């Protein structure tokens, strides 16, 4: 449609068909019937006028595809060259991770949302996954603080290594 | 290399100062400002006076700064090529290290918490 229903899935829609059970007229009815008539149509109208004029002139942009170089644990010590594309790969890859944390924050408000009064019950794939997501990004990128560098996130990583190796040796 | 010498014979192997080199600009740019003060101390107008006395001062600047600029850059060259040649001379001076990568280098993290 406009955006993928997989990265932002929606559960299928269920509506009530109307059930009058009273005489009356319904208000909302009409209204309904005149927001199509006096704003609808003419706004519809407006649109397909341009969107004819777009059609006419039909241009592309592309998303830019990043190749992948070695990562800072191939990169000789204060071999700059080599340290700066490692260095800047690991800057991208920060940025999409915030954002992957951006859409699974975002599936679990809009199920909080959707859900109203039931959403503590049925918004709890939505939170597992949140919380896993957190805890992945938290392991990654927690405390390396405002100088953050790929070599302080890579040495965070070995002292996480080397403490699960240890409790491991415990076991 | 040559006793009490401005510019030994070898120092004509390296190429000498651009005409344009940014720094000889500089150096015509004093001059004339040092014409331009000349006329100011002495109360004539700054800009106009005296035209060949501004001229002889960028003039002679430009002169002098070529030759101090093509020193500089021979006396820079032949430290190189002593401080190149001592390490020659010298090799278990200077060895070669065996470079480690990063991820078997141990380095200790600091978090900011
Ligand atoms: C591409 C050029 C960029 C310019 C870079 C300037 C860098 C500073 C250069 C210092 C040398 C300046 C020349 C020596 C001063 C002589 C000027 C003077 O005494 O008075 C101004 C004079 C006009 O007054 P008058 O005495 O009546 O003469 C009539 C001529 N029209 O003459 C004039 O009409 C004006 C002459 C220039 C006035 C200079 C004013 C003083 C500047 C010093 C401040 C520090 C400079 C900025 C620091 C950063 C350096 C990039
Ligand atoms: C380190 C990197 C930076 C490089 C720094 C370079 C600095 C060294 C360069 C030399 C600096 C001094 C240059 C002064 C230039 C101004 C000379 C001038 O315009 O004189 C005008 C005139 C006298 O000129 P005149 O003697 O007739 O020329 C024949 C010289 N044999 O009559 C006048 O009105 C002159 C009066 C104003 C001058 C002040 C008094 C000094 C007298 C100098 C006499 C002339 C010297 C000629 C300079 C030639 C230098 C190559
Ligand atoms: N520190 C001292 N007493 N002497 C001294 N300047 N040693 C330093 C050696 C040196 C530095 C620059 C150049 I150019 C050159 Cl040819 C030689």
């Amino acid at each position: 449609d406009s955006w993928d229903k997989d990265v932002y899935p929606e559960p299928p829609r269920r509506t009530p068909a109307p059930s009058p059970q009273t005489s009356l007229p319904n208000p909302i009815t009409y209204l309904t019937k005149a927001f199509d008539l006096l704003v609808d149509r003419p706004v519809t109208l407006v649109r397909e006028f341009i969107e004819r004029q777009h059609a006419k002139n039909k241009y592309y942009y592309y998303h830019r595809e990043f190749r992948r170089v070695p990562d800072i644990t191939e990169c000789q010590e204060k071999d700059v060259l080599c340290m700066f594309e490692a260095e800047m790969q690991w800057r991208r890859d920060y940025k999409v991770d915030q954002e992957i944390v951006n859409i699974i924050q975002e599936r679990l408000k809009a199920c909080q949302q959707r859900e109203g009064e039931s959403h503590r019950q049925n918004c709890a794939k939505e939170l597992e996954q949140f919380t896993q997501v957190v805890k992945a990004y938290q392991d990654r990128y927690h405390d390396l603080g405002a100088h953050y560098s790929a070599r302080k996130c890579l040495a965070k990583q070995k002292q996480r290594m080397l403490a699960e190796r240890k409790a491991a040796k415990e076991a | 290399r040559a006793t009490f010498q401005f510019l030994p014979d070898e120092a004509r192997s390296l190429p000498p100062p651009k005409l344009t080199d940014p720094r000889l600009a500089f150096v015509g740019f004093l001059g004339y400002c040092s014409g331009l003060i000349d006329n100011a101390i002495r109360r004539r107008p700054v800009l106009l006076a005296g035209l060949h006395r501004q001229l002889l001062y960028i003039t002679s600047f430009v002169f002098v700064g070529y030759y101090l600029l093509k020193r500089q850059d021979y006396m820079y060259a032949v430290r190189d090529h002593d401080m190149f040649s001592y390490i020659k001379s010298h090799p278990e001076d200077f060895p070669e290290k065996d470079k480690k990568t990063y991820g078997e280098v141990f380095e200790e993290f600091h978090p900011v918490r």
